[PDB]
């Protein structure tokens, strides 16, 4: 039971017409891991300022339904951008760019009569969280009709940390895996692939092959 | 009814739609080649 | 770009609007609970829909109208539509010495006229800000001295920055022509063009 | 290769392939064997030459890895299994240092 | 809020219902048994539906009407309407000194006028409690001196708490618009808005 | 409860049935084999469907009719419908001294009139038992002395217990009002109510 | 049983077909080959379909008609009809002494009158065998003295056994009703049942 | 078998074609690429579709027509249809001394008339070979001496064997009657048959 | 090839468009953003669509017309048409000595007449390049002496190569039929083919 | 929506349509009785 | 056609409809987690 | 890349209306393996002669789509005959006849 402020429990019970906006904040797919750029977007007709962040409008079109059972499963969500922005298109279709572990946070904001955000979440004194996870997938669907109206939809795929259910994370008893050996120029040198930077000079599993 | 013929003309879509609900959990249909 | 009307072009009387249709398009998600309480949810924006109908057109009138429409479709501009029934001049004066306090994002404009404007706007008139193309209708107006309290139907599409100036007269709809994918007009054997209709939508 | 003839013909062929790429194709009459390759003169398709539809789909999750671990029966040992494991610093500099391993045999 | 009509705004005689359709909407779990018996279970709440049709509206009257309707759409409250065919003032007097004993549920109701009211409410007239906004319809009446026994078509939504006062005159339906999403008005070359109609629906 | 008709209420001549529609509803599963033989299967029951149409109604006529219909919907009773064309009095006398042998479950009633009834029923008339509300039509009648052989269209919905008494005159259809989920009537500007239709179904 | 008509019941002239539609229903496996050739295979049996429309029926005539129809629906037998346009008595005589040699299948048939019949059955007239209830249609005729060669549109359903007798007059279609499931009759204020129609269909 | 027309049977003037409809049926797979180029693919054959409409028919006219149609449906023959508008006699002479070189499988016939034929065929006329039942329309004709160059719309359905002889006059469509699965005609109370239509298709 | 018309074949005045519908067909990826902004992307090529309706055609005129159309269907080439309303010869002279400088893409075009042409092409007239068969529509014109600046509604499909010559007169649309698959013609008893119409569509 | 009821009334067709796309390769649904 | 998108929006119903015809016999789709 | 003659590359680029016919040649299901009879069929409206073989028309109605992935799979195709020929029906429904390993070239 996610507790809700009693102040919000009055607005959600007295008012019938609720003006709701979903504030999306996704990390930009970047070629390298340097820095952390964020695109802030909203489903509302006007931009919404939250914690000093301007969530610009005019791009997001629809958001899917977040479902959770009592059996462990990936929590899939799908939000769609317009696809005719031509500035979001290039970010998705860029060459040599990976978004394997880029996150996304979506808030559920309720607007008041004066245009502000009704506080709901007690800990933050702000809006609730709709979904926070990782970006695993994506796509764009062009449909050029030779007579009529065509449509294009960019859909981003989202899920939680367990998206790759066929993933074996373990320390196999071997020197090459323990120190993250990789050929750099002409020698197998330890790299940052080790789970810790202090594993680079650990020769504990050196003689494990002939033991 | 005449739904059988249709489904027989769109089988791959059925396979994909099935495998899309099994991937919710860790199950997948590519685990039948073993058996 | 202005749509040809018998204000700018009276030499083509067939270009007048035989019948306009100001459509209120505000999509909402309406759900009716079994306990008799109807509940609505609004997310998307409201856009004024304008439908224009035309009578039989002579070759010159159709030539002018078609040239203007093709110019629109060529440059990708925005057709401006003027409704005569909304051109009653009530507020007169300068709109540059009036100040609008910033931070107003609701559905209500509070402005200090600074005594520079004569007359008062009437409910149901058309109102528009100078920095945004969206068109508003005044649903209520209370004046307490020089400060005016104008209430608008569409929730303010912009947050006032303090530099906006109210516009009461000479308001045009920054429309974009729908149904232009399959746009045509049949020419009868008597020389007049028939079957011309403009379905316009306010593309702010 | 060793082909356990007790296997099915279909599975034996499917196992011979996927060891060097390969795709048996029955189109255009004959049986054609095609392997993955790079060419300096590919066929140029512009989108205006298509029928107007286009579907882009990138499933980076469940398919993109930063390191590989493989195994094989190596006659250097007494025909036992030897593990080949190496990492890539560039692919882990990308993806914000996520640990994702490709398992092969 | 109040829907404008010639009673509130006599200066606009164009307002006023050209035809009003008062529909009865009681959802029911009806089941047709194989033996010929029809079994229906009432679960969902009943709600009156009002379909209002307007005559030819001149531009100023329509300006007032759509200004009021857009204020409705803006502030989001309920829209009260007063059907005039049920405005026959058949019960004089002030109903404050009329007590309705507490603990009453169902169609039947007992109220004591204490020798205050003059006039008998005949069957088919409207009835409404002071607190709850539901509107009932008297189906049968029977009085023994001062005490009045009234039978209402919809069962009392809330059990009387001993303070609810009868309202035999000026009954307003707390309704919500059902044509808001796409509401257009056409202007003729004659100068009138034609075919203005509303599909209201009582909320709660 | 009886539906108001100009027999009981002649002061409201608008309540007469402008046109009745006695619908024979006997659902059957009909299958046509390729060998040209059409085969039917009957499981469900047969119910008489009655559709009533009304002319323009004055305020008092509509008030009376609506009060009766709301009383029906309040008490959940059964509307009784009388068809004048089926009120030809042929069999006269006492129906209490007539005996019906028990165990008759087919589609035929054998009764010993005991010489207490004058006249003979005609084929196509309406017949009903005193202990069941289902209405039957006489398809054939042969009299051999005092014992009558009445043949009925619907198969006997009850097995005679020996206490049933035939009813030939004054037969009413124990109907239940369909289409009451969305029931309404538009009031025109001339004061008369229009668009009133009663789709009734025999809910035995 | 026999469908009532002015021939059986002259006292009811309202009975009688205002218009009769004798449709031909031969299902076929038709296939349109890519080369332009159309190939059709006859497998399912053919059956005549009769659509009868009645004029304005007065209450007593409709009482008789629906009494007979409900007796049909009750006892479940077949319903014979006699089309009057094919009642031209073009063949006099008694056909008992007419022999049809056994072992004949297909459209052609050979029968020996033995110098008994007077009159020639022209093409387009009806024909029916004594035993089987199927109704054929003569398409061509050719006689050499007493022997008659008749070609029938539907192939002989059963091979002649040497005892079947020709029936050139009083041919009845063994039909089944197709409007039974929902069969309603409207009564006007003029006093007549209007728009009574039947969709019959020959069984076997 | 020839369909009855007022050429062979003028005694039945109601059998004339009130309106014919020569339908060009050439199914093709047409695809429109986004680059504005429309592309077609032809596989199936082209078949001439003929639709015949009839006026009210007297009993004798309908008897004759129905006898002929039932004879068709009995023997499974092919109805031949003659269009009067295509019976202009231009080419006259003997078509037996004319030779057609073999191996012609395109959409063009080259024939050496050998000076035995007078006149020249006109574009848009009907042309047919003597060994195939398909009917062709001449789209172009160039004569260089005795050799003629006739161009036909449907691609040659046969490869000329050198024995075919051109047929210019007296051309009939070897049609097969469609819509014969449910074929009927209603007989009105005034004795005339109405609602008769023949949808014919060229079954070569 | 050329579609027959009274200009090419004056002996057939029945040919000629009773009404021509010149539709504009530009497919577009239109998207209605939630903020009110409408974004449309042009990708698919634009193509003019021509809907031609013919008056009452006599048998010989229809023979010529369908002969030409069937020749079209046979040889498979394109079908050129000449709209007569755009045949106002507003530009005299020979355009061979008119040079269009190479390397021009988009709506705008610059051509140098070198003091050869006489007459100004006003907006709304047609324009076509010598090499490419696309047909444009002049939307605005501006000339500085001999050099002419013309703006065309559809962007230049091909970039000018310095040799393309302007064609201000006798512009033919390279179209393809869209009614070919099922094209029927009805012949009346009056002797005329009625309701002949074509749905053409410009290819490439 | 109300598609669940329908699919529950045509389950065997779904099974066959699924098994028809798995037989493209060597997979089949009759290999579940082992497990 | 456009049936793929739809089926991808109703995957769980497909899974259930499949598992409802395999339960006729002793087969069920919950036996894939082992493999 | 199945190479195509440059002569065909001009026809496939210049002409828009293409008249295509599919020539089917299936081996007759025979009770025994003796001999090899072939039925030659076409989808075209007229018979087409190819290498002296007359592919008769009027029987074939439709042909399916041949799809090939990069994963080994059976390449299924389905062509339909009219079914009212009554000479092709008996070949399919004949008793004691097997067509386990009969080929077909299209």
């Amino acid at each position: 039971m996610k507790k809700i402020l009693d102040s919000a429990k009055n607005y959600l019970n007295t008012h019938d017409k609720l003006k709701t906006a979903c504030l999306i904040a996704l990390e930009l797919p970047s070629s390298s891991g340097s820095a952390a750029t964020y695109i802030y977007l909203t489903d509302y007709f006007r931009d919404v300022t939250y914690n000093g962040i301007l969530y610009r409008s005019g791009k997001v079109k629809s958001i899917s339904s977040h479902k959770q059972n009592r059996q462990l499963s990936i929590g899939s969500l799908s939000f769609t951008i317009t696809g005719t922005a031509e500035d979001e298109v290039l970010k998705l279709v860029q060459n040599g760019v990976s978004f394997l572990d880029r996150g996304i946070t979506i808030h559920q904001a309720i607007i008041n009569e004066e245009g502000n955000i009704l506080p709901v979440d007690p800990d933050t004194d702000g809006p609730l969280l709709f979904f926070r996870g990782r970006i695993t997938g994506g796509g764009i669907k062009d449909n050029v009709n030779t007579s009529g109206i065509g449509t294009s939809v960019i859909t981003w795929n989202c899920s939680n940390q367990f998206y790759d259910f066929d993933r074996v994370n373990g320390r196999y008893t071997d020197d090459a895996s323990h120190r993250g050996l990789e050929v750099v120029n002409g020698t197998l040198q330890p790299s940052n692939g080790a789970k810790r930077p202090e594993y680079q000079e650990d020769y504990g599993f050196f003689h494990s092959n002939k033991s | 009814a005449s739904f059988r013929d249709f489904a027989s003309n769109n089988s791959t879509a059925f396979r994909d739609a099935v495998e899309l609900a099994l991937n919710e959990n860790g199950t997948t249909l590519k685990s039948l080649g073993n058996s | 770009m202005r749509l040809p009307d018998p204000y700018t072009n009276p030499e083509y009387p067939g270009l007048g609007f035989e019948s306009v249709n100001l459509v209120d398009n505000d999509p909402m998600i309406r759900d009716e609970l079994p306990n008799g309480k109807v509940k609505e949810v609004k997310i998307s924006a409201q856009y004024w829909g304008i439908n224009i109908s035309y009578p039989e057109l002579f070759p010159d009138e159709y030539a002018f109208l078609d040239s203007r429409l093709l110019e629109y479709k060529r440059t990708g501009d925005y057709l401006d539509v003027l409704l005569p029934q909304y051109e009653a001049f009530r507020v007169r004066g300068d709109t540059k010495s009036v100040t609008i306090p910033a931070g107003q994002k609701g559905s209500q404009i509070i402005l200090n006229t600074n005594g520079t404007l004569t007359g008062q706007p009437k409910a149901g008139d058309l109102f528009k800000l100078s920095t945004h193309p969206k068109v508003y209708k005044i649903t209520n107006f209370s004046s307490s001295g020089n400060v005016w309290n104008i209430s608008l139907y569409p929730d303010l599409f912009i947050t006032t920055t303090g530099s906006e100036k109210p516009v009461f007269n000479g308001i045009l709809f920054r429309t974009k022509l729908m149904n232009g994918d399959s746009f045509g007009s049949t020419l009868n054997n008597n020389g007049t063009y028939s079957g011309i209709s403009l379905s316009l939508r306010e593309s702010l | 290769t060793i082909l356990d003839t007790s296997e099915s013909v279909f599975k034996n062929v499917q196992g011979i392939l996927e060891s060097f790429g390969g795709a048996i194709n029955n189109l255009s009459g004959e049986y054609r064997i095609t392997v993955e390759k790079y060419s300096t003169n590919p066929l140029r398709i512009n989108f205006l030459d298509t029928y107007g539809d286009l579907d882009l789909s990138d499933t980076t999750g469940r398919n993109k890895f930063n390191s590989v671990q493989a195994s094989l029966v190596d006659p250097a040992l007494s025909w036992k299994t030897n593990s080949i494991t190496f990492y890539n610093s560039k692919f882990k500099e990308q993806d914000k240092g996520l640990d994702k391993k490709l398992q092969l045999s």
